[PDB]
């Protein structure tokens, strides 16, 4: 029963990192959109999509971390 | 769409009231197209080609130095534009010339404000040698 | 110079900026780019504007037309604008700034 | 509020600069049409 | 059959985070872009995202907050 | 096996309350384009955005109040 | 089992919620910028989004109706 | 068992309406934002923002109604 | 108990159309921000709308159509 | 149970192929809006934005096959 | 109970894709907003897309690597 325990369980925490992959799209694609706007703030506009998608993808790997303590 | 567009700089008069289907015009804050009934936006222009597309079909090009885009709420645009030139009368060759020498000029332009000014050069010429 | 020197002795006062060597030369653009940019130099706050010139009627008549200049911001955005899209408060200020070059453009021609 | 503005150039300043360029760019032939453009005629003297 | 519930029903709980990452994401590239638009004023600018990446944060935090109950 | 479910039934019941930690994050992320675009709109604008907020949050608390039910 | 599988058939049904919640954000960010664009025009503009807000809010009550009948 | 698998099936068959829920909160979101950028428009905007809104409610109820089709 | 497990792989295979149902919301609230912009061509704009329906619809309904296969 | 693994595996793993339909819809849609700022440059604008739906389709369609394979 | 759960676990965290599509699909739907808002710069900025891209591909691709992992 434990294999079920760390297979359904975990695959189910899996979805969450990569649910995320949407919001660091969404961060990139905005990015696209400022540069467009404004091709001279790229140096701090830069800096900024970085954030953003750090914490995002630190948001993803969290809820991928749970899926790892599920599967040990 | 019967829209009066009257396209005209200090020296010249271009189009001037002309029925035109479409207005490609080189504006600040990302280039749009000019429509048949495009909403009323009062934008500044910026370095570039504009590209108008006469109801007849062909589509005259003409390069814009500055100006404003009055597209009113009506079918009338007025595109006046400081200097209104036409992609022929411009020289290439002293285009890349001058795109270069400011380009140099920008690590010798100390202040920003000097900076600021060659950063204009550089972008006018950017849009010039694409044109060219 | 002309008006500078009519109204040199009673509202000299009112004078901000006075420019000579208008109507030697044929004016153009540039000359008005002069005006409008020494004029924003100054920082003066022009709310309100009003160009006053003698509009060519006929070879022998002239009327003294006086255009206002709505250059304060406040002002060019009114309800007038609220149809209007992609007009930024910014670009709104720089909009009457090339509009008062180039009025008087063509105001001196 | 781009390159221009932020060091104090207005529109009619950037106008300036990029009119100055596009006639620079200008054929020899057709830059007596640039000399025509002859901006600096008018002089400024100041009240005080 | 108790703790292989926990583990599932944890892993399906976690799942939250992912709209979590998807928010932040979201308000960070808007601070790309309104940042783009009006350089400046992060005094407002970047304040705002980050009180919204704070509620969007806690939403998916709390989410795995409530999988760390069915674990334990 | 029914306190089993009943937890399953919990994890599925997380999942409600992050897709309104992602509308969160896309009210709050509008907030900064809006005020980019007008500074002097910021009460009404600040006001309608917390209206948001509290919508969004409102719907993950009733998701949230869910698995209460679940968990008694 | 029934009884178990009504726990588990209320709890899937109730993150059903989560894309209201979403669609919610949406239509208040939505209403944010909006106002930003055309001020004084918030009586057409918060008439829309009252509207969207509402629909929102009708789906995700639908879904706890769904809920409610698979528990009960 | 088959009549315990319905409640689960049918939970999770309607989570699927939460997109549609999502997806008119966006199209009214943009009526909003459209209206805004040309009241003019009016007519054929609410027009079109009504087919979208009830395109997505077709498809969200045609997810839906196969939860009451596994259910009975 | 195969068609037990049919029940359940359906109902979560529904889950999917969710996806699509929210997808044709967005395409169409773009043709509302697009024909606010410039209210002419409609019949380019309306075309490529109607295309992005029948793409999104597309995807979500063969998704429903696994779910059926699942049923058989 | 392992015919009913397949089932509910092919199920659950169906949910991920019609997410992509919302990316989709997102391609389209910005197609519509840069058509109406640009109604020129089309050719490049569609064959991008063609670049991006096949783009968010694929995966899509590579998370069907998974499902498939589950299935068989 | 060991195949079962395998399948079961793959078809979760398969789930996961469809957050990385959804990204996938807003990154080039900015590219072609950009494009359409300024012609040049287009290289730089499909530059960027191609990032934008490969990142949130790359988040849904460990999802399904997990998924793959679950099942062998």
């Amino acid at each position: 029963i434990d294999t079920a325990a760390k297979f359904i369980g975990a695959g189910a925490a899996t979805v969450g990192v990569a649910g995320s992959g949407a919001g660091i799209g969404t961060v990139f694609g905005s990015l696209i959109i400022g540069y467009a706007r404004n091709p001279s703030l790229k140096q701090q506009l830069f800096s900024y999509a970085i954030l953003g998608f750090a914490l995002s993808e630190a948001m993803g790997l969290f809820c991928l971390m749970v899926a790892f303590l599920i599967l040990f | 769409g019967q829209m009066s567009f009257t396209f005209a700089s200090p020296t010249q008069v271009f189009f001037n009231g002309a029925n035109v289907r479409q207005v490609d015009v080189p504006t600040q804050t990302g280039a749009f197209g000019i429509l048949a009934s495009h909403v009323p936006t009062l934008q500044v222009l910026r370095p570039g080609l504009v590209v108008v597309h006469a109801e007849d079909g062909t589509t005259s090009k003409y390069f814009v130095s500055s100006g404003s885009v009055t597209v009113n709420a009506d079918s009338s645009v007025q595109l006046l534009a400081e200097e209104a030139v036409t992609l022929d009368m411009l020289d290439p060759g002293v285009a890349k010339a001058n795109l270069e020498k400011a380009q140099s000029e920008l690590l010798g332009a100390a202040d920003e404000a000097s900076r600021a000014e060659i950063q204009i050069r550089i972008e006018a010429n950017e849009a010039l040698v694409k044109a060219l | 110079d002309k008006i500078r020197g009519i109204l040199h002795r009673t509202h000299s006062d009112q004078f901000l900026v006075t420019f000579k060597e208008v109507g030697r030369k044929p004016p153009t653009f540039g000359d008005a780019s002069v005006i409008a940019l020494e004029l924003l130099n100054s920082g003066y706050e022009f709310d309100e504007g009003s160009i006053i010139f003698n509009r060519f009627r006929s070879v022998i008549s002239y009327k003294t037309e006086e255009k206002p200049i709505f250059s304060l911001d406040t002002v060019a955005s009114a309800e007038s604008m609220s149809i209007y899209d992609d007009i930024d408060a910014d670009v709104l200020r720089n909009y009457q700034e090339y509009s008062l070059a180039n009025i008087i453009y063509y105001s001196l021609k | 509020v781009a390159y221009w503005r932020q060091a104090g150039l207005s529109y009619i300043r950037y106008s300036q600069i990029c009119a100055k360029a596009v006639r620079d760019a200008l054929k020899a032939e057709f830059k007596a049409n640039a000399e025509k453009t002859s901006g600096s005629n008018v002089k400024i003297v100041k009240v005080k």
